[PDB]
């Protein structure tokens, strides 16, 4: 397991929080500031234990 | 094609279980794992599509 690089601004979405839709992309459900659920498309490179 | 997959996936199941509806067709069909080759990468590795 070669080690390289650090990203000082990274986001770790949980595995239960992102789910593949029927096309093949990754979609996660977010809420707004107006309190309404909106869908956002996700691309995910790595896995670290239990987070994307 | 996304709409045709959505039809064949989950509006064809309740539609045909109703009474009176006979045979029917849909415009297009379901998805397929479409694999896009490129000839530069096939050249780079000494590969052929066979």
């Amino acid at each position: 397991q070669l080690q390289e690089g650090v990203k000082q601004k990274a986001i770790l979405a949980p595995q239960q929080g992102v789910t593949r839709d029927l096309k093949g992309q990754a979609t996660a459900l977010v809420v707004n500031a107006q309190n309404k659920v909106e869908l956002r498309v996700i691309k995910a490179d790595r896995v670290i234990g239990d987070k994307w | 094609e996304d709409l045709s997959n959505y039809i064949v996936s989950n509006i064809q199941d309740p539609l045909s279980r109703t009474k009176g509806v006979g045979d029917f067709q849909v415009f297009g069909s379901q998805y397929s794992m479409r694999i896009w080759l490129d000839p530069a990468k096939l050249n780079s590795y000494q590969l052929t599509p066979g």
